[PDB]
């Protein structure tokens, strides 16, 4: 999953 | 009802076998989840949604302790804690459950989100929607008061619309932030030149  | 439990961040196949064993299941997704378990501060999408719904989010100790014990245990001694991120974003994750318990930080909210921005627009709209807020898919083409674009500098031919009829145009950070810290606060997001 991608982190912001 | 059992447990619900989304995981982000986390590649926890015990985690998983103790949901399973002890009578609960694995969310599809954050608007059907009762708990959101991690292992730090990770602000993807699934972790702003989760706090955006209030719901507790808590360390993959929770699920290992709930198995040795036999069933699953009181959510509270295991609300992930982790001094160094809230030291560095300047909040606490406690705090922003309790706000997003006790309001939804979003209502009232219209909310567009420019084609360029990252989180992309549909993830945006996940979140916008877990606080509340409505989530504008169009373009919106008239004013009105809380009813906002999130946009950034790669978007600016996009904006021309919502520049003349006054709508503001806020950094993704407004939502990243906002949402972290259960705060909506535009004015601080507003784009420059």
């Amino acid at each position: 999953s991608q982190e912001y | 009802t059992a447990p619900k439990v989304l995981f982000t961040g986390v590649v926890d196949a015990r985690g998983e076998r103790a949901v399973l064993a002890l009578g609960g299941s694995l969310a599809g997704s954050a608007a059907e989840a009762s708990h959101l378990v991690t292992d730090r501060i990770r602000r993807t999408v699934k972790f702003l949604c989760a706090l955006g719904r209030g719901i507790p989010i808590l360390s993959l100790d929770w699920l290992h302790q709930s198995r040795k014990a036999g069933f699953f245990l009181p959510p509270d001694e295991y609300v992930v804690t982790d001094p160094e991120q809230e030291k560095n974003f300047g909040f606490s994750l406690q705090d922003a459950l309790s706000r997003a318990r006790e309001r939804r930080l979003l209502e009232g909210y219209e909310i567009y989100v420019t084609p360029g921005v990252q989180p992309p627009p549909p993830q945006m709209g996940e979140i916008i929607s877990c606080c509340g807020g409505t989530y504008l898919p169009s373009m919106p083409r008239s004013y009105k008061p809380q009813r906002v674009v999130i946009t950034c500098p790669q978007d600016f031919p996009h904006c021309s619309i919502p520049l003349r009829v006054g709508l503001p145009l806020l950094s993704p950070e407004f939502l990243l932030d906002g949402v972290l810290k259960q705060e909506a606060k535009p004015e601080a997001f507003v784009l420059s030149p």
